[PDB]
């Protein structure tokens, strides 16, 4: 398992012990242990025979970190180098941050598949975790345009910095 | 080769056309200047050549 349950949490399952009343067996029983017996010890065999050659020739991957480029606000204007270092360094942080609702939506629908007919109650924190993200979200990327961009972004910002300092003025 | 590669040869690019676009609007300054008060090397209408004048006596004293 490559992924972790701080990025993707999961209750502990609890599942009951059976206790069957009836005296007839059970055929999901039997057709559970003939299946492993026939299918799940071949293909973890293969699979071990697979991981042992992986082990034979293990190799490593890293994944790459940018530093962090000055931002646009300190970028003068006309001044194509750092504008687009910092475009291309705001276009990095866009990606990121799709991807991060990703996660937040996977992780919704994960908790309402889990709990089932218990999600109008126990969803509670990833509901609000969900609208909360979703609220920062429309907050700093949203009505931007197909041609969204760092200076659009700021632009926005900066129109929505100034409506509640207005607002706060009352 | 790797991103840095194309990274550095777009900001190459981008240090060039935004000289080449400075230059082309200062020459079209230039320009205008020149043709409104012609005093550079550019837009200097002719002359009639002080070359060709006599300065030799002549016939009549009063000239």
């Amino acid at each position: 398992d490559s992924w972790d349950k701080d990025v993707y949490p999961e209750p502990p399952s609890r599942t009951p012990a059976p206790s069957p009343q009836t005296s007839l067996p059970n055929p999901i029983t039997y057709l559970t242990k003939a299946y492993d017996l026939v299918v799940d010890w071949p293909v973890t065999l293969v699979r071990e025979f697979i991981e042992r050659q992986h082990a034979k020739n293990r190799t490593y991957y890293y994944h790459r970190q940018y530093r962090r480029v000055p931002d646009i606000t300190e970028c003068k204007e006309g001044d194509v180098l750092c504008i687009y270092e910092a475009e291309m360094q705001w276009r990095r942080d866009f990606k990121v941050d799709q991807e991060i609702m990703n996660i937040i939506q996977e992780r919704l629908k994960a908790c309402q598949q889990r709990e089932g007919e218990n999600y109008q109650q126990n969803c509670a924190k990833e509901l609000e975790q969900f609208t909360k993200v979703t609220k920062a979200y429309q907050d700093r990327y949203l009505d931007l345009g197909a041609y969204y961009s760092a200076r659009k972004c700021l632009a926005k910002q900066k129109q929505r910095m100034l409506e509640e300092r207005k607002a706060a003025r009352q | 080769d790797g991103p840095e590669k194309n990274y550095e040869k777009t900001l190459a690019i981008l240090q060039i056309e935004s000289e080449k676009a400075e230059l082309r609007l200062k020459e079209q300054e230039v320009r205008r200047l020149m043709r409104a008060r012609g005093d550079g090397p550019w837009y200097q209408f002719p002359t009639p050549e002080k070359e060709f004048i006599d300065h030799s006596p002549k016939a009549t004293p009063d000239n």
